């Protein structure tokens, strides 16, 4: 799931909504699948049906988060005519936080998820623009 | 990579020593005593060249002189050789210890008619010298130039310049 | 068909592992892994390693898995679905890779793997009047000083461990 | 392949013998045995000495496999190192036997 | 490389996927450990016998003996469980969590 | 617990670890690992109680699985290299398998699941041995294979281990589980820095070894295993409360103590290679570590917990235990900061 | 008796090894010509 | 040192016999001077060919033929 | 022409063990002042035929088999390990010649206890399982002492090949300079075959009590095949006869004679001594056989180096 | 770390087993003795980085000697072409590749 990040970043910001939406949806689906698999491995499911219900709930929730965040970031980048702006990713992160709060049946959690996911997406744009490297190769 | 060079069959056509295992085993000591110098030349060429394609003709020399052994066996004392190799060939293990009488008879017949001495224990197990006219190959492994080694350290061990320099330390 | 015999045995070897991969009961698993040890030793023996194969027979099968059966006889008192499901899953994966290596003669799982028979990597040379692996094992008492020292020390320490941790006091 | 031919022939003869002993007397119409040991209902006791002597057998057989290659090794050039190694290994076997003697191993199953 | 090499890798992965997701007692885990033993032994012996490394025939036998003693240690551990809970089941190994 | 047998077993553990250290062949590395675990099994069966058997069973299973992975890596390296020098590997699968084999051996998350359990079920001397001396050999193995180490895998393991160790130590009240999760977090901290400058890794290993030895020595000296008895110890010896307070202050990396020496200098080798977010994240998780450390010192010395009546008899008897190397290791774990460049001897 | 017989067996082993040593250069030349003939045949067949 | 020997002989003859045989097997290879004879017997066995070396022009200790007197002979095994 | 040789090896084995039963019956009769079977035919020649046809038409015992496959597999494995193991015996040439034939026989003799283990596992009675465990422990320990003794014997020989051992025993027999090893090997061949005076498989419950009469007959033929195998092995390896490379049948007759008198000695010893106890023979090995065997191994591995008598590998 | 006791006190423990091209009893050659000898003589004393950047050809030749992958591909292609050409039947194998050619000795 490394090349999926490249395919997400190969599409320019605020140019084509569809492929960015499916790339973000696939990223969310993969993340939800990893989280659900670890939850099933660590927390023993009651049965097969409840286990796949929890897996489907986590996977569909994370896929919806990814699709909403990507769609909102793309429409904000189109409506501001500025791909090189962290405001679009902030708005997309808040939309993802609102969707997560609506899925979790909460509103304070939704506002906190708005704030934190918007800040995280803003920092993702910061690293994309200024070339921040958290996984830096040994240089000296 | 490069094309591997191979001699054709025209450099590989010779007469063959079409003999069995026991036929070679019966007269192996006189083989090692009589035709020793071409064998030493050929295997020194093989061990130093490390390439069959540069030794083939030398092997042909062996394949001549070895035949010159067997002809000298055939024209003079063929019957004791026949008895010796059939007595050796009966044994499945081809043990030398079970045919001592025929060995003595063959040795006596050879020593009276032609005079070849059976070597003692340890004579064939020693290392000999060869006078060879081929030049020594300077590059037997076909190796390129080795990489240049990195320079070493030189000079007196000078003291530390302004201490450890670890953000406030002068000592 | 004959020339791939080791490969055929190798397939059976994988089958033998499946014979105890699902683990329905320790005794049947021990029997299946006994069969797998036999066919793996046949794989070793077909490469010219008689001494290592009889090391496998004498020690691994006849001297240690006997102790495993002895221990598992002290438990697992005498008288599954997902066991059988994993058995069919392993069967399908095994046969799928079999058709892959029998049709494509090449596959990628981690590296590039070829499906051609293994009769091309052997040697036409002669070791002379001795088996190579025989005096390879025999060189232990002339060169392997430190290895023999640590092996004897570790086995003596294992005897100490058996005497101590199973005393119960 | 001759060795495997002998093994297959021998195994098939054993299969024929067990087939004769298992299915040939089924032609007879003798009876059906409904059939309604000192072990009444108790669990099998875990006699620890048997397990102890089994793993002692395992360790001794392992270092017997270590001790094995002396007939092949006897032709080596460095005979002094071989002699020291073999004597010290058999001394290690004697020391392990002495320890297994001392720490109550060879009692109640001597 | 050769196909028997990849067959040994697939056998080792089979033993790995059998060693981790068990349902039975510790004897199944030790049996899968012996599967790992056998796969590593056969792979090392095939490698040493194919490349004509004469000295490294010390590798396979040693690769057994050491861990073989370790395997014996595991048997004693099972006996301890057989002296404590009656059965050596892994579902009885839930005393250290609290 | 025959003293001759205990001495021989400890010498076997030392010999196995030094065989891992000083050898030049992969087989001898595995030999030292196997003899070390085989001789460390009786250390965790000292007290002869079923919890020790449970812990030793889990430890043996995890270490044997790691050793089988270690042979998988060695045999793959032999296939792709044909040689046995302990150096950079010649295959990415060999490096990957070796990396998670050593992660399983060292209790690095998500392969850490045995560390908080086993240390809960063994005596404190065996816990000190497992959390101090066992970590030395695979650090040497990881140091000798650093050219072929994949950056992504070791970085993911490091950050996961630090975060998981901090968040798992945030909840436990037993001293041994807190020690286990603290060891996990420190392991991740000093494996994050390995690929850039291994001298920092060796310095953090020595500092963590000394500080954990001080902590375990204090726990055996006070005969305390939970938070409540460690709170109760203030009637017996207040100087021991002062000592555990200052070394727990040092344990969270608060200056001017010794625990601020490695991690800060680890950050000194993060910005050299142009990495800024990573030391900040590990510093925040170190703050989590300091939170449950502060909770421990609040329970221990900065308050005065109510005691029982029998303390009076304990006031009539001095501590008769062999409090060995407690003052030297206490001083070396608190006031070693102005001698920071001593790490130069570890090059 | 067995030391005498082992010494005689060692002498016979030395004699047989000497016989093999004196015999083998002909076998080396024959094997060299054989492998070169096989490689040339395989090369020509691969060419055509 | 005398009564204890007979005591361990009468109590455990097998153990004292094993110890005596082990001590004899420890001390006899060093005492017996025929170990060097086995050493030169093992070292003189020609498992590999004595590959000839190139004559530069100055080597008096090597012969040009196996029948020449110079070089290491093996008549000591013949006589014994 | 190889399968003809295989058949002529495997059918006289069955005839030889049937006549083991018959000869043992009349010898135990005549040893104890009575007479053996002489009614069926001339001197009881047709008694084993009656035994075989009786045991091949009887009803089984019908046990409550926990594992049917294991119950089937145990006698097949027992007969296989008794019958296929006769191959590398050099009389005067083996059927299949191995460089490691003695190691081959030793490995399969070490693993022969799997039949006993599966017979104990197939019977649901726990006392049968206890008896099987006791028999397995005795057999594995006694295989340890067999392994040490055989290790000493072929380090005296120097080569693992069984055919060269005849050449080794040409001047003098191996029993002359290895007589204490000979006595320990005689106790080991008396004891490894589950035989009196160490027969704990009859005194107090056998390891195949719930097994049927057909499998019981198969087990008995397998045990007697192992008896003849190791008797012939002792005859070949401690009492090697003169073998002419041109006149082989004198060697065949000679080692047949030694095998017959050694089997007669087996039937002699089994009819003169009362049974031991389990702890008694455990004490016999673990405190009396093992240190003497180790000392003999030390002496015989130190002797040829000091005597300049290291035997040839080839 | 990597403590070198063997280089310190000058006693060999495991240097002989370490490489395949080392000294072995009776001087039995490996399959790739020359390739490993040339690779080690290329990559001695120059550092691992310059060894993997400068002596790549020798190490690649040694790896091809150990694994024999290109020879596998070449022989498989030749055999597959033979099977195809016997399918359309344009070429027939000579008698010297069938076992009836009066072999050289």
């Amino acid at each position: 799931a490394k090349t999926l990040l490249h395919q997400y970043w190969d599409i320019p910001e605020g140019t084509e909504c569809h492929r960015k939406t499916y790339a973000a949806t696939s990223i969310g689906g993969a993340s939800g699948l990893v989280v659900s698999a670890y939850s099933v491995a660590l927390k023993t499911p009651t049965s097969f049906l409840e286990g796949v219900a929890r897996t489907g709930r986590y996977t569909f929730t994370a896929a919806a988060i990814g699709a909403i965040f990507g769609l909102t970031s793309c429409i904000s980048a189109q409506v501001r005519e500025k791909p090189d702006d962290p405001l679009n990713y902030l708005i997309g992160g808040c939309a993802g936080g609102l969707t997560l709060g609506a899925r979790t049946r909460s509103y304070g959690i939704g506002a906190a998820a708005c704030a934190y996911m918007g800040l995280t997406a803003a920092l993702v744009k910061m690293g994309q623009l200024e070339g921040w490297k958290v996984f830096a190769e040994p240089k000296v | 990579p490069g094309i591997v060079e191979l001699p054709s069959l025209e450099d590989l056509k010779v007469q063959e020593v079409k003999v069995s295992s026991s036929v070679l085993k019966a007269a192996a000591h006189h083989y090692g005593a009589q035709c020793d110098k071409p064998n030493k030349e050929f295997m020194l060429c093989r061990w130093e060249e490390k390439d069959p394609r540069r030794c083939l003709e030398e092997g042909k020399l062996v394949n001549q002189c070895a035949l010159e052994f067997f002809r000298q066996i055939k024209r003079h004392c063929a019957e004791p050789f026949t008895e010796y190799w059939t007595c050796i060939d009966y044994s499945g293990l081809q043990l030398f210890r079970r045919c001592r009488k025929e060995q003595a008879q063959f040795d006596k017949c050879v020593l009276d008619k032609l005079g070849w001495v059976r070597p003692d224990l340890g004579e064939l197990s020693k290392v000999t010298k060869v006078k060879t006219d081929r030049p020594l190959p300077e590059n037997p492994y076909h190796s390129r130039a080795r990489p240049e080694p990195n320079p070493e350290v030189e000079g007196d061990l000078k003291p530390a310049r302004h201490g450890s320099r670890l953000f406030f330390w002068t000592m | 068909m004959m020339t791939y015999i080791v490969f055929i045995l190798s397939i059976i070897f994988v089958m033998g592992f499946v014979g105890f991969s699902s683990k329905p009961s320790p005794i049947y698993g021990g029997l299946g892994l006994i069969v797998s040890g036999g066919v793996g030793c046949g794989i070793v023996l077909n490469f010219g390693g008689s001494f290592l194969g009889l090391m496998v027979f004498l020690i691994y099968l006849g001297g240690m898995m006997v102790v495993f059966g002895y221990t598992t006889a002290m438990a697992t008192e005498q008288y599954n679905k997902v066991v059988l499901g994993t058995f069919i899953t392993g069967l399908l994966m095994e046969f799928l890779m079999v058709y892959y290596v029998l049709k494509d003669k090449e596959v990628e799982i981690v590296f590039k793997f070829n499906g051609m028979g293994d009769w091309v990597i052997y040697d036409t040379g002669d070791s002379g009047f001795f088996s190579e692996e025989a005096m390879g094992i025999a060189a232990l008492y002339s060169y392997g000083t430190w290895l023999v020292i640590v092996t004897g020390w570790s086995l003596l320490i294992g005897v100490v461990v058996i005497m101590e941790i199973t005393r119960g006091n | 392949m001759n060795l495997m031919i002998t093994l297959l022939t021998n195994f098939t003869l054993a299969t024929l013998l067990v087939t004769i002993a298992f299915w040939l007397p089924q032609l007879n119409v003798y009876s059906e045995k409904t059939s309604p040991d000192p072990m009444g209902s108790a669990r099998l006791p875990f006699s620890m000495k048997f397990f102890l002597v089994a793993i002692t057998f395992l360790l001794f057989d392992l270092e017997i496999a270590l001790l094995l290659p002396l007939p092949w090794a006897s032709q080596t050039t460095n005979l002094n190192t071989m002699l020291t190694m073999a004597l010290l290994l058999i001394f290690l076997l004697a020391v392990s036997l002495a320890y297994e003697w001392t720490q109550k191993g060879l009692e109640w199953t001597e | 490389m050769s196909l028997v090499y990849m067959n040994i890798m697939m056998a080792f992965t089979v033993s790995l996927t059998g060693l981790l997701m068990y349902r039975s007692h510790l004897m199944s885990s030790l049996l899968c450990l012996e599967g790992m033993m056998l796969s590593l032994f056969i792979l090392a012996t095939l490698m040493i016998l194919n490349s004509h490394f004469t000295l490294a025939s010390m590798m396979p036998i040693i690769l057994l003996v050491f861990a073989a003693c370790e395997a014996a240690l595991g048997l004693s551990l099972l006996v301890m469980v057989s002296n404590t809970y009656g059965t050596d089941y892994v579902q009885n190994l839930n005393l250290l969590q609290c | 617990m025959n003293p001759i047998i205990l001495i021989i077993i400890l010498m076997t553990v030392m010999l196995g670890t030094i065989i891992v250290m000083i050898s030049t062949h992969w087989l001898l590395i595995w030999i030292g690992f196997e003899m070390n675990m085989l001789a460390i099994i009786p250390i965790m069966m000292k007290k002869h109680n079923p919890r020790a058997t449970e812990a030793s069973t889990k430890y043996f299973l995890t270490q044997s699985t790691a050793s089988m992975l270690l042979m998988m890596a060695i045999i793959i390296n032999l296939m792709f290299s044909g040689q046995w020098t302990v150096m950079k590997l010649f295959n990415p699968m060999a490096s990957m398998l070796m990396t998670m084999a050593l992660a399983m051996k060292l209790g690095m998350a998500p392969f850490h699941f045995w560390v908080p359990e086993v240390t809960q079920g063994i005596p404190l001397s065996s816990g000190l041995i497992l959390l101090t001396w066992q970590k030395l050999a695979p650090m040497s193995v990881l140091y000798q294979i650093l050219p072929s180490i994949n950056l992504d895998l070791i970085l993911t393991l490091s950050i996961l281990s630090i975060t998981i160790g901090g968040w798992g130590g945030l909840n436990q009240t037993q001293l041994r589980k807190i020690m286990a999760y603290s060891s996990i977090a420190h392991m991740g901290w000093m494996t994050a820095v390995l690929l850039y400058n291994p001298t920092m890794t060796l310095l953090n290993l020595i500092i963590y070894i000394i500080m954990t030895s001080t902590m375990f020595t204090l726990f055996m000296a006070n005969s305390t295993t939970t938070t409540l008895s460690l709170s109760h110890t203030w009637n017996k010896a207040p100087i021991m409360t002062i000592l555990v307070l200052i070394t727990l202050l040092s344990m969270g990396g608060l200056p001017p103590l010794s625990g601020f020496m490695p991690k800060w200098m680890i950050i000194q080798e993060m910005t050299k290679n142009d990495s800024i977010i990573l030391p900040t994240l590990m510093a925040i998780t170190a703050l989590l570590n300091l939170y449950f450390y502060m909770r421990l010192t609040y329970s221990t010395a900065l308050t005065m917990f109510p005691s029982t009546n029998n303390m009076k008899m304990k006031w009539q008897f001095p501590t008769t235990k062999r409090m060995t190397l407690l003052p030297t290791m206490t001083v070396l774990s608190t006031m070693l900061l102005p001698l920071t460049p001593i790490l130069s001897i570890l090059e | 008796s067995m030391m005498r017989w082992n010494r005689e067996r060692r002498r016979l082993q030395i004699e047989d090894f000497e016989a093999r040593i004196a015999l083998m250069p002909l076998l080396q030349a024959e094997k060299d010509r054989r492998v070169l003939q096989m490689l040339r045949e395989n090369l020509e067949e691969e060419a055509t | 040192v005398a009564a204890f020997l007979k005591n361990v002989w009468a109590k455990e003859p097998v153990l004292v016999a094993s110890f005596a045989i082990a001590g004899l097997a420890v001390i006899l290879p060093t005492l017996s001077p025929y170990t060097k004879y086995s050493l030169m017997i093992n070292r003189a066995t020609p498992y590999n060919y004595p590959v000839p070396l190139r004559d530069d022009g100055n080597m008096p200790d090597v012969p040009s033929h196996p029948q020449d007197p110079q070089g290491p002979s093996l008549e000591w095994l013949k006589r014994l | 022409m190889f399968m003809i040789n295989v058949l002529t090896l495997i059918i006289p084995i069955l005839l030889a063990v049937a006549f083991l039963t018959l000869v043992e019956r009349k010898v135990l009769g005549y040893m104890q002042f009575r007479k053996g079977p002489n009614v069926v035919g001339p001197y009881g020649l047709l008694q084993p035929i009656a035994d075989a046809i009786k045991l091949f038409i009887k009803e089984p015992l019908r046990p409550a088999t926990s594992s049917i496959s294991m119950f089937i597999l145990a006698p097949i494995l027992a007969l296989t390990l008794a019958l296929t193991m006769w191959i590398p015996l050099p009389m005067p040439y083996p059927l299949i010649n191995m460089n490691l034939g003695v190691l081959f026989m030793l490995a399969m003799s070490s693993l022969a206890v799997y039949s006993i283990l599966w017979s104990g596992w197939a019977s649901n009675s726990k006392y049968a399982l206890i008896g099987a465990l006791r028999a397995v422990a005795q057999t594995i320990s006694y295989e340890v002492t067999l392994a040490i003794i055989l290790l000493s014997v072929l380090l005296m020989n120097g080569s693992f090949t069984l055919s060269t051992l005849i050449i080794t025993q040409e001047q003098v027999w191996l029993i002359f300079p290895a007589w204490p090893l000979a006595m320990m090997w005689f106790i080991s061949t008396l004891a490894e075959t589950n035989r009196a005076p160490f027969d704990l498989t009859e005194g107090e419950s056998g390891f195949n009590v719930e097994y049927a009469a057909g499998p019981f007959a198969l087990f008995f033929m397998a045990e007697y095949a192992n008896i003849i195998m190791m008797n012939i092995f002792t005859t070949t390896l401690f009492l090697g006869a003169f073998h002419n490379p041109y006149m082989p049948e004198l060697y065949t007759i000679n080692f047949t004679i030694k095998s017959l008198l050694l089997s007669i000695t087996f039937l002699w010893i089994r009819a003169s001594y009362p049974r031991f106890r389990y702890d008694q023979l455990m004490h016999l090995l673990w405190k009396n056989f093992l240190p003497l065997t180790l000392a003999l191994c030390m002496w015989h591995v130190s002797l040829p180096i000091l005597l300049s008598s290291i035997p040839p590998q080839t | 770390p990597f403590f070198d006791v063997q280089k310190k006190l000058g006693v060999d423990l495991d240097h002989w087993m370490t490489i395949q091209s080392a000294e072995q009893p009776h001087r039995i050659p490996a399959r790739c003795h020359a390739f490993e000898k040339e690779w080690i003589e290329c990559a001695h004393g120059i550092g691992s980085i310059r060894a993997e950047k400068e002596c790549k050809i020798e190490f690649e030749d040694f790896r091809e000697c150990l694994l024999r992958q290109k020879t596998m591909k070449r022989l498989n292609a030749i055999k597959r072409q033979r099977d195809k050409l016997i399918k359309e039947g344009k070429y027939t194998p000579p008698p010297h590749h069938s076992g009836q050619e009066d072999l050289r000795p």
